[PDB]
């Protein structure tokens, strides 16, 4: 219950639509209702995302 | 007697007829296809540019004197102004993307040049004005201002020389001769529309006195009045008319003003959707700012539905000048423009082809002569001789055009 | 070396290279004429395992500067034995070495590996003549230059004069103030004026009557 | 091939360089000697074939008079493609330019 | 100078597709073991080949200081912006995706030659400033729409339309391959060719046709793929589509039933049918935009043609109108004998009589015929095809349309 109580009390994560993206640990998202955004990779996943 | 197939029906099926080679010759072209899959998921080569620069000049460049530009240096808008007040600022300005303030200015500036319909630096906290800016001068007019000499030869348009002698009259005598107008008691008429046939000669004979003018000339793009946002192609239409008429003997060329076209002093006009922001605002400023001026300007359009009796009440636009078709003599002078310039032969005659072009333009007109090229190409040839006209026109007009049922004559010789 | 291999030219026995290679054990400079006599044995065939050991032993192990003259002269075996199975390894050729070579490759790519299409066909057709200027209007220059401009000079090793010339001519206009006219001036003209050598004679690309060698090789080969 | 198209010298791939001089203002910029052995070709490759020159060799003759030792010898190779397959009188046209007793020249020319 | 800017620095990417179009006794024999397993070997080997790239590559790189403190110096999440104008005082005016506009710093790093009105740069987020400018990219609803694979066969697979395959040769394939031609005469070549006729007759087979065989650029469009409804949307996209046929190369554009953009051009004042009016002009102004068309090639498909914006008709924007009628008895020998070839024909067929008793059925129709009498052989349980399942699959297939004709009225 304080496991789910405190993940509760987080601000959600957006989505972002990416077909395709460069390489080299950036990638390049537009998100719903805005413009494209480089960002960069978390280090639990891969540049192999695409 | 139907019958279905049972499960082993279906074995005799699939085992007769090479049964060496049928799976031997799939798999191998199952996996092959596999593995043009499995290239490409190893390959992905794709890389990124990001466009930096060689670093001999920026590494200095990267020193505290970025940081500088971070920190003091400021993130400040643009936007517009509707208008001021008396002995205190109280101005009135929209982001119009944003809503529309009512802000000040800051210390920064002095209040005289802080005019309406100007851009002006605008803080993101406290919407003050930073610094007055210019309208972007000026790649919104000389870059449809070209200044440059068109190649359109006066000899281009030849055989409609009459329909050329009326806007000769209309644009070239007030502009080097505005003296007979003293001398006889009279002031020349400014304007003209142009309406007709598509492929007629309208930007021909727009461009071959834009060739002779040796002065400003301007052509306009229809859809470039037609904007995305709300109230940006009115802005637009404001710094045309306004930076245009500055400079003296200039002209300015509509074409296509179907887009911002229609009777608005007839039945229609219930629009209102950022066509009417550019078609109110110009008709505004056509007049108003226009008694005795030296700037002509012309329209021109295939569709003689948006004709304005607004711009036909005298005073913004004059004249119908439309254009019509060759009789003989203006198509067989064309014919020869159009072969001239390629490799024909010495003896073919022209007035036997333009007795077969009844009612055509030049467009058709030169369709058929690059036509006729086209079947010496056919054959090994490198010029062309008379049939190769012939079997053009019988090609072009005598095919697509308002006559078939060739063989059933026998009614006429 | 290369006149051993002329000596001992076009036999898939495999003896040939019993023969050298085992005459010449020596330093690996020495060692660089392994990978000729070797393949001069084998002008053309399928023999797609003597291809793997061409690509297998030396492929890039990025190599510091010792031993690139010789993974540069086992791709230039690699050249032929694709010039005459008859098209069938010529689109695999192009296939691979437009790929893993100048869009994925080093010394053995971006110096050498573009006199596999002046040795492939010299017919001419779009495909390969304009995948060679993707990499000469890029110059790159920071290398030095005259070996991506070796690659300019004999891209027009394709005989049969044909609407080349737009692509020689503008270079050319480019290739005068730069791409400096003290090195490769002669070069550029070299190669604008050989497609027009004369009107006609242009066979000489190891192919007659359909498919046999009339060698030919011999003399091609050693430039 | 003198019936298809082929007058003795063409000579003209590099006066097809001729439009290049008013593409950007003027001309006459280029004056790299190294140019000159990428001259010797429009002698050399076109007259491939019974190109044969009794002084339309004069570019050569000049030019294998006046510098550059290995396009000496550059200059003298080409006189073998100017009388390709050749066997009828290909050497007395070597002869007359043979004897100038010069390392490039003849080394070039028996070449 | 003569050679400002040296036209755009760009490059094309092809196809790469066609592999190896050589697989040529097209039966169970071992000549086709043996291509395909020669296939089969060039590809394991560039695959073994790129994955020894990879592998034997000992780098493990330390990046320079001034290259790693800039990535620093910069924001994480780096924003895509536009340039609108420029002042050259290392400060300009760009726009954001919703359009507001900002007086940003541009940074010294950014290679301040680029800087074109409308080039793509990116931007921070404290103070929104230009990081460095992007490369020409563009979104991905065009990305898909360019070609990657070679659809299907060469024009052996067609069944004879010779008349009108040496017209489209001419006018596509014959100036990039060999535009020799045209310069010995001064005529430039043309430029749409719009290809229309009753369905069912092969229009999008000379498509599929010619972008097997060639060296272009192949985009494919379809008609109400450029519809879109973000006010802006749909002439957003021409502008882009036509960017990349002209960054790339000498191009083919082939978009299909333009019947579904362009109609006679009414303007009501509604805000529904602008969006299409609006794009409709702007493609029709892309077209003839004369700025640098750069050799690209628009091919135009519909089933009607008297339904056509007449501006769109008239030569000066296409020049090649190209009727494919319902052929002859002639031609259908040639395409029974196509779609009859990988099946085992028995002995007692006459395929003339079905020729002989019709006169309007289509290239889909003989199709539909080849593989119902098929279907008509595993019903009664055969491999070979009598003449009686071409006699069943004719009255089966056929009697859904015929309707109206006055027998007995004439003779
Ligand atoms: N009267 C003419 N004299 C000479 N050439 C002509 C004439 N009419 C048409 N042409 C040919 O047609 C072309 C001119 O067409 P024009 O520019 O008039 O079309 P347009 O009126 O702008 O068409 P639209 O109104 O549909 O935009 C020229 O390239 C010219 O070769
Ligand atoms: N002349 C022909 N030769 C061979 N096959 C044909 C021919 N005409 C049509 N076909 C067959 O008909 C099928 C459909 O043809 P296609 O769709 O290209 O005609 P279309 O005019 O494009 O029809 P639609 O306009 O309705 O798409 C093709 O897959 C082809 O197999
Ligand atoms: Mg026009
Ligand atoms: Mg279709």
């Amino acid at each position: 219950l304080r496991e789910e109580l405190q993940l509760l009390q987080e601000q959600g994560s957006y989505v972002g639509e990416v077909v395709r993206a460069m390489d080299k640990k950036k990638v390049l998202v537009k998100v719903h209702p805005e413009g494209k955004f480089v960002v960069d990779v978390d280090k639990n996943i891969d540049i192999n995302d695409v | 007697p139907i019958r279905a197939l049972d499960e082993g029906d279906i074995a005799l099926l699939k085992t007769y007829g090479q049964s060496t080679y049928s799976r031997q010759i799939k798999q191998v072209e199952d996996d092959i296809q596999q593995l043009l899959k499995k290239i490409n998921e190893l390959t992905g080569i794709k890389e990124s540019d990001t466009g930096l620069a060689p670093p001999a000049l920026w590494d200095l460049a990267a020193d505290k004197q970025t940081l500088q530009s971070e920190q003091p240096l400021q993130v400040a808008r643009c936007t517009k102004i509707i208008n001021a007040d008396s002995e205190d600022p109280k101005y009135i300005i929209n982001v119009k993307q944003f809503a529309k303030f009512v802000v000040d200015l800051s210390d920064q500036v002095a209040p005289t040049d802080i005019e309406e319909g100007m851009r002006v630096g605008v803080d993101r906290n406290k919407y003050q004005i930073h610094i007055p800016l210019p309208p972007k001068i000026d790649p919104t007019v000389t870059m449809m201002q070209v200044e440059e000499k068109p190649d359109v030869t006066y000899s281009d348009v030849g055989g409609c020389k009459e329909q050329i002698e009326k806007l000769r009259e209309v644009v070239e005598t007030p502009l080097l001769h505005p003296e007979r107008f003293v001398n006889l008691g009279i002031e020349p008429p400014k304007g003209v529309l142009l309406f007709g046939p598509p492929g007629t000669g309208k930007t021909l004979c727009a461009r071959a006195v834009a060739n002779r003018t040796d002065a400003c000339f301007i052509r306009v793009i229809g859809s470039e009045l037609v904007q995305k946002y709300v109230g940006e192609g009115a802005r637009m239409v404001r710094e045309l008319f306004e930076m245009a008429r500055t400079k003296k003997a200039c002209l300015i060329f509509f074409d296509e003003i179907d887009a911002i076209g229609g009777a608005r002093f007839d039945d229609g006009a219930g629009g209102d959707n950022e066509v009417q922001r550019t078609m109110l605002e110009l008709i505004n400023q056509l007049d108003g700012f226009d008694p005795r001026g030296n700037i002509k300007v012309l329209m021109a359009t295939n569709r003689p539905d948006t004709l304005d009796p607004a711009l036909m009440r005298p005073g913004r636009l004059d004249r119908k000048i439309e254009f019509s078709l060759p009789d003989l003599e203006g198509r067989t002078h064309i014919f020869k423009i159009h072969a001239r310039s390629m490799s024909v032969e010495r003896d073919i005659r022209f007035e036997l082809l333009a007795r077969l072009c009844p009612n055509s333009t030049g467009a058709e007109i030169r369709s058929v002569c690059t036509e006729a090229g086209m079947f010496a190409i056919r054959a090994r040839r490198k010029i062309a001789t008379e049939k190769d006209f012939l079997e053009a026109v019988n090609k072009v007009i005598k095919s697509y055009a308002k006559f078939s049922a060739t063989p059933r004559y026998m009614t006429y010789n | 070396p290369l006149g051993l291999g002329l000596n001992h030219l076009g036999k898939g026995e495999a003896i040939e290279a019993i023969l050298a290679a085992l005459e010449v054990v020596s330093e690996p400079f020495r060692s660089f004429a392994n990978t000729l006599v070797d393949v001069c044995a084998y002008a053309g065939s399928g023999n797609v395992l003597k291809v793997q050991q061409l690509l297998h032993i030396c492929s890039e192990h990025f190599d510091s500067k010792e031993k690139e003259e010789d993974k540069d002269k086992k791709e230039k075996k690699d050249k032929d034995k694709k010039e005459a199975p008859a098209d069938m390894g010529a689109h695999q050729g192009v296939a691979v070495l437009g790929i893993a070579l100048i869009a994925m490759g080093e010394e053995i790519g971006a110096e050498m590996a573009l006199r596999t299409f002046g040795h492939l066909l010299r017919y001419g057709e779009p495909t390969l003549r304009r995948a060679v200027p993707l990499a000469l209007a890029l110059i790159s220059v920071s290398n030095p230059r005259l070996n991506i401009l070796d690659t300019l000079s004999k891209f027009s090793h394709d005989a049969d004069p044909e609407v080349s010339y737009n692509s020689i001519f503008a270079m050319g206009m480019v290739g005068s103030g730069t791409n400096n006219a003290r090195l490769a001036a002669m070069l550029r003209q070299l190669a604008q004026y050989h497609a027009k050598d004369p009107n006609n004679l242009f066979m000489v690309r190891l192919a007659q009557g359909l498919t046999h060698l009339g060698k030919g090789t011999l003399t091609l080969c050693p430039y | 091939e003198l019936d298809i198209m082929e007058p003795k010298v063409p000579d003209d791939i590099y006066k097809t360089h001729l439009e290049n001089n008013r593409f950007g203002g003027s001309g006459s910029q280029v004056d790299s000697a190294r140019m000159n052995l990428a001259s010797s070709f429009v002698n050399g490759f076109v007259n491939a074939a019974f190109g044969q020159d009794k002084l339309l060799t004069d570019d050569g003759n000049k030019w294998l008079y006046k510098n550059k030792d290995h396009g000496m010898l550059s200059a003298a190779a080409s006189l073998g493609m100017i009388l390709l397959w050749d066997v009828d009188g290909g050497l007395t046209q070597i002869d007359k330019y043979l004897y100038s007793s010069e390392d490039y020249i003849k080394s070039g020319a028996l070449l | 100078p003569t050679r400002v800017g040296k036209k755009k620095k760009k490059t094309k990417g092809p196809d790469a597709a066609s592999k190896l179009p050589l697989v040529t006794p097209h039966t169970q024999c071992r000549l086709k073991l043996l291509k395909l397993e020669r296939i089969k070997d060039y590809l394991l080997m560039e695959e073994e080949f790129i994955r020894n790239q990879e592998q034997m590559k000992p780098l493990e790189e330390k990046q320079e200081e001034e290259r790693s403190k800039v990535d620093d110096l910069r924001g994480t999440p780096m924003s895509v912006g536009t340039l609108e104008e420029i002042i050259d005082d290392n400060h300009a005016i760009v726009s954001t995706s919703v359009g507001s506009e900002h007086y940003v710093s541009i940074l010294s790093f950014v290679d301040k030659d680029l800087l074109e009105p409308g080039c793509s740069v990116l931007l921070n987020h404290k103070v929104h400033a230009v990081i460095g400018v992007l490369m020409d990219d563009t979104d991905p609803l065009v990305t898909v729409m360019k070609v990657e694979k070679a659809p299907q066969e060469t024009y052996a697979d067609i069944g004879g339309l010779d008349n009108q395959i040496q017209e489209i040769k001419e006018s596509v394939e014959l100036p990039l391959t060999h535009p020799e031609y045209y310069e010995e005469m001064g005529i430039k070549p043309p430029k749409g060719v719009i290809l229309y006729g009753p369905p069912g007759t092969g229009k999008t087979l000379l498509a599929k046709a010619v972008a097997n065989q060639t060296s272009a650029t192949f985009l494919r469009v379809v008609g109400s793929e450029l519809i879109q409804k973000y006010l802006g949307d749909g002439p957003k996209l021409v502008r882009e589509l036509f960017r990349v046929a002209e960054e790339h190369a000498p191009s083919i554009v082939f978009i299909d039933e333009i019947d579904a953009i362009g109609t006679k051009r009414y303007d009501s004042n509604s805000g529904g049918e602008r969006e299409i009016q609006r794009t409709m002009l702007e493609l029709l102004n892309q077209l003839d935009g004369f700025d640098s068309r750069g050799d690209v090639k628009v091919i135009m498909a519909t089933n009607r043609i008297e339904t056509l914006d007449p501006a769109l008709i008239r030569p000066g924007r296409i020049d090649r109108k190209i009727e494919f009628p319902l052929p002859d008895e002639k031609t259908k020998k040639r395409i029974f004998q196509i779609h009859t070839s990988r099946m085992t024909l028995a002995d007692d067929v006459t395929l003339d009589d079905l020729i002989m008793a019709k006169d309007d059925l289509s290239g889909a129709d003989i199709k539909a015929i080849c593989t119902e009498a098929g279907l008509m052989a595993l019903r009664e349980r055969r491999m070979k095809v009598t003449n009686e399942d071409f006699k069943k699959s004719k009255e089966n297939v056929l009697y859904k349309k015929q309707e109206g004709t006055p027998e007995g009225l004439y003779l």
